[PDB]
RNA sequence: CCUUCUCAAACAUGUUUGGUAGUGAGUGAUACUCGAGUUAACUUGAAAUUGCCUUAAA
């Protein structure tokens, strides 16, 4: 059965939601034209929060950075809009506990603010970097007496000179080095890893992990802020701390 | 509703009546207890709430 | 007697025709769902109404949602009396204001206007509202 | 741009045409400006924010010296955020008020109107009393649905921005100086969506008709660097239109960075 | 029990101060109890390294924590710190399986291995209850056995970690040892050498063997983040212009050295040339 | 059984510009601009009978 409060629920906030994405998408428009007499602001904002909480609010200086994205559950009651969904499915980000890497521009800051209530954005460390890929590293692989391809983890580096070293990637520490550095080939390495599929920092439905799940709840709140607020500064947390916990 | 003895709230919806206090019976007088941190509780009452 | 019409009345502000329908088709088939709104807003006024194809599921129906207390508003639901099908009431979306043409020449409208002026100051005068010009 | 002698004669038989001898004592001596412009004020796009056209001779002092025999007496209402509601208090604006004979009775947050007056017949309970709101320009975007539609229907319950920070904080004195030239120097008009637009100059007995002849000219002078206008009236309450200006010049202006992103984000 | 009751009634501040308000059971008396000698619990420490070599590699899952992890991965890292520091390695055996480090810690032969740096996959097989129990008992072993090896040292137990260092490459550099001749050979080799270690080269395992027999390592992968050097431990096919100052080898030279106790020539050890067998020292 | 655009630039604490699209129903006066758009102010329980992503899981 399905109650009707639920479904007014469900309605609402769907409502809100795309009247949200709606007001950023005509914000956008209007930026990319970028000769509107009428704007609120033409600029891009990073919120950063750090730790009892101190958030500084800056430019963006429009020099490409790099950004690791966590898909996280969105708001509650909330049916993802088609815009929101297509970004995130062209990030690779359909399912929760699932993480990318962005190169984030210009023509990236956009999409961060569409898709900033479901994803965590922060800056990765080079030890959470290395980390991350040696810790969970996969590829969808296709061997030669295989007569379909299936997902195995980066164990071999002969897979990564026979796929990328004509573009000079002979090994895992490459691909670390081009997804550190930003370089050339950075769009290969990043799609020949698959997603990165990190494990929830609480499990389990005793009484200790549903206290642990209240606190995280609780602490998850106190950092992310929804501002619906069509111009609002693109949030970046500590993904060291957060990955830390997550892997 | 599950009070024993049960006299002890027998004469309440009729002194609430008379009285022209607005009751409801409810099921759980462990839930009554869980409103007011007991493990039990006969009856609740609200009486000035705020705006 | 009764009718299988169901009006529904004090309804929140997410409460619509699609989902006024998913609600209740699963206390029985909809024959139609509608929704009183406003003509030149797209919001509701509500209330609306509904036809199941039974009548018993009408009646299950509001003696199980008649006085539902459902995000502070205390739903009424009402069966209605043999007859009285339900029509008129359009889904009406949220109207827009455009500029049309103006086929009135330039010359045409600055005399209409300086008419009109006159016409005021003959008002005036007639009012006895010594206004000069 | 308005004959001194013209708007003289108009202030005189429309004063004159009010004292020939429930509401009907009240609302009849109300001095309206209307300014009809040529095409659509603000446009295709509906308006919230009133504008505020700035005058010698203050208007909300003869309300507060006027409104000691009102049934609605003159009220403030200050607006600010819920992170500024705990640096200031009443004594806060009493001391840098009190000079001016400014007073504001109540100050509110959006904490307080989400969850005090969240109900329809309170919010416009509180709302009504209250015959001067001002809110702080970071608020003020949030305050239609806050305030509700049936607080924006009037002039005087629709909210004022005022610039409450300065070097990126708030600042007592800069609220202050906002509030005294908001309640001195300035007036609210609601700008429309149409062509025909309503200043309400206040009641006859509250100002000299020398000051109103002074406030309409300098009203009429801002306005026509301010927009291109048409035609200029004025009236009172279940009286005509008394014509003031007319030109004709102003009627002839009659007759994918997304997918770049997909892109970038895109591998093939 | 009463937990359960707490969060049931609705009671999240009274949850929170019984969960505040509890004490967790240790092993220490029972340390003691099973190892009466601190060269039994040396003689018997080889299992625990391996068990907590192994767990500092896997990923965080349902059953396995991060918080279990990063314990183990403190504790190995602990422990490869003083290992470089105190210069006790005596033998290291690369295998496909992983690299065998043998070191003399207080007169007595430990052996133990550390698996490479890739995503081992989870048999979903095995009964990691029973090795999490095992792994609680080897944590609090070694806990012990370094406490009293550093203490022995005259360093501070538990040395502080440089967080700078830790957020470039997390491994032994990043505990920094304070305190309050060594033995020939092993020891005394690569004195006065300064290694530049090449991206594609495990730099984990250079390092510790070049630092446990002493010398400098300056690591190309750890300058992604943003003179004195003497040798360049490459592993590539295509080698690009070479410094004429600098001699340039390959890791297996490394292992060679410290297998045989000596200074085995570096001409047989080139980067377009074939190498010699790498021996097992056992 | 969700929870609301809580702000920006530019010049010297001041000045200018931009940012706000609403519960529904009803009463009403009065004028203005080409079946459309505005204009004083009054009522009301959140009022009402029909204008063709899934470990917020069992």
């Amino acid at each position: 059965f399905v109650r009707a409060e639920s479904i007014v629920a469900k309605t609402l906030a769907t409502s809100r939601e795309k009247e949200r994405i709606k007001r950023v998408s005509i914000l956008e428009d209007k930026k990319a034209k970028n000769e509107t007499q009428h704007i609120a602001s033409g600029k891009d904002f990073i919120l950063k929060i750090t730790e009892g909480l101190i958030r500084e609010k800056t430019t963006y200086d429009g020099k490409p950075a790099l950004l690791f994205i966590v898909r996280v559950r969105g708001p509650l009651a909330v049916n993802i809009p088609n815009k929101a969904f297509k970004i995130l499915s062209l990030l690779r980000l359909v399912e929760t506990n699932t993480g990318v890497f962005v190169k984030l521009t210009k023509n990236v800051y956009p999409l961060l603010k569409v898709i900033a209530p479901y994803v965590v954005i922060g800056k990765p460390s080079l030890s959470s970097i290395r980390s991350l890929i040696q810790k969970r590293g996969r590829i969808i692989y296709k061997g030669e007496n295989e007569a379909e391809p299936h997902e195995i983890v980066l164990n071999d580096n002969n897979i990564v000179e026979e796929q990328l070293g004509d573009h000079g990637i002979i090994c895992v520490e490459d691909i670390i080095h081009e997804i550190a550095t930003m370089g050339e080939s950075f769009s290969v390495c990043n799609f020949f890893l698959q997603p990165f599929k990190l494990n929830r920092e609480v499990s389990g439905f005793g009484s200790l992990n549903r206290l642990r799940k209240i606190k995280q709840r609780e602490a998850e709140s106190r950092t992310r802020q929804f501002s619906n607020a069509a111009t609002a500064p693109v949030i970046e947390v500590d993904i060291d701390s957060l990955l830390a916990k997550l892997n | 509703n599950d009070v024993d003895p049960i006299e002890l709230v027998v004469f309440l919806p009729a002194l609430c009546k008379k009285m022209g206090v607005p009751y409801a019976i409810v099921k759980g007088k462990a839930r009554l207890g869980t409103l007011v941190n007991q493990k039990t509780s006969a009856v609740a009452a609200l009486t000035e709430v705020r705006a | 007697e009764y009718s299988g019409i169901i009006y529904v009345s004090r309804l929140p502000h997410g409460f619509h025709e699609k989902e006024l329908s998913k609600y209740f088709a699963q206390f029985g088939d909809l024959k139609e769902v509608r929704l009183a709104r406003n003509k030149k807003t797209g919001n509701s006024r509500h209330y609306g109404f509904l036809e199941f194809v039974n009548k018993e599921d009408a009646m299950i129906a509001q003696e199980s949602m008649n006085n539902y207390l459902l995000m502070g508003h205390l739903l009424q639901v009402r069966v209605l009396p043999k007859g009285a099908k339900i029509e008129k009431l359009y889904k009406y979306k949220k109207r827009v204001l455009v500029e049309k043409g103006i086929t009135k020449p330039v010359k045409q409208l600055k005399d209409n206007m300086k008419q009109k002026h006159e016409e005021r100051i003959k008002k005036l005068a007639k009012s006895g509202i010594e206004f000069k010009w | 741009a308005i004959p001194r002698e013209r708007v003289i004669k108009a202030v005189n038989e429309l004063i004159k045409f009010t004292s020939k001898p429930d509401d009907e004592e009240e609302l009849k001596k109300d001095l309206q400006l209307i300014v009809v412009n040529n095409k659509s004020f603000t446009g295709t796009s509906k308006s919230f924010k009133l504008k505020l056209l700035n005058v010698k001779h203050s208007f909300y002092k003869p309300w507060k010296e006027a409104s000691a025999t009102a049934v609605k007496d003159f009220k403030v209402l200050l607006i600010l955020k819920d992170s500024d509601i705990k640096k200031v208090s009443e004594d806060d604006l009493f001391d840098q008020l009190d000079s001016e004979g400014i007073k504001v009775d109540e100050i509110i947050c959006g904490k307080d109107l989400k969850t005090v007056y969240k109900a329809y017949e309170a919010r416009n309970a509180f709302i009504s009393q209250f015959s001067l709101i001002l809110a702080d320009d970071s608020i003020v975007t949030s305050l239609p649905k806050l305030m509700g539609g049936k607080a924006y229907n009037k002039v005087e319950t629709t909210p004022i921005s005022i610039r409450t920070h300065a070097n990126k904080e708030f600042s007592l004195t800069t609220l202050t100086n906002n509030i005294k030239k908001v309640y001195m120097n300035q007036l609210p008009v609601k700008l429309p969506r149409g062509t025909t637009l309503n200043v309400h100059l206040g009641n006859l007995e509250w100002l000299r008709p020398e000051e109103f002849v002074d406030n309409v000219e300098l009203i009429s002078e801002q306005l026509i660097k301010a927009y291109q206008i048409r035609s200029i009236f004025i009236k009172t309450n279940r009286s005509p239109v008394l014509p003031l200006y007319y030109n004709q010049d102003v009627l002839d202006e009659l007759e994918s960075t997304f997918n770049k992103g997909l892109m970038e984000i895109a591998n093939p | 029990r009463k937990l359960t009751r707490a969060l049931g009634r609705g009671e999240v501040s009274s949850a929170k101060r019984l969960e505040e308000n509890r004490d967790s059971y240790t092993l220490d008396h029972i340390i003691k109890e099973r190892y009466p000698s601190f060269p039994d619990a040396i003689r018997d420490i080889d299992d625990a390294l391996n068990m907590l070599f192994l767990f500092s590699n896997l990923p965080s899952t349902n059953q396995v924590s991060s918080k279990i992890i990063n314990d183990a991965q403190k504790i190995c890292n602990q422990w490869l710190a003083y290992v470089a520091k105190e210069r006790l390695v005596r033998k290291v055996f690369v295998s496909i399986k992983g690299v065998y480090y043998q070191a003399n810690i207080k007169g007595e032969e430990v052996r133990w291995l550390v698996p490479f740096k890739f995503p081992e996959n989870i048999p979903s097989d095995v009964d990691f209850r029973i090795m999490l129990t095992f792994l609680e008992f080897y944590s609090t072993l070694l806990h012990f056995v370094l406490y009293k090896l550093y203490t022995d040292s005259g360093l501070i137990y538990p040395p502080k970690l440089d967080l700078k260092k830790d957020k470039i490459i997390s491994g032994l550099s990043s505990y920094i040892l304070e305190s309050r001749k060594y033995d020939s050979p092993v020891a005394s080799l690569f004195s006065a050498f300064v290694f530049y270690v090449s991206r594609e080269v495990p730099i984990d395992i250079l390092e510790f063997l070049i630092l446990s027999c002493g010398g400098n390592v300056i690591s190309e992968a750890a300058m992604d983040q943003i003179s004195k050097v003497t040798h360049q431990i490459v592993d590539r096919p295509v080698l690009k212009n070479k410094v004429a100052g600098r001699t340039y080898i390959q890791p297996q030279w490394i292992f060679d050295c410290i297998n045989k106790g000596e200074l085995v020539p570096a001409n047989k050890y080139l980067p377009g040339e074939a190498l010699p067998p790498h021996l097992s020292p056992w």
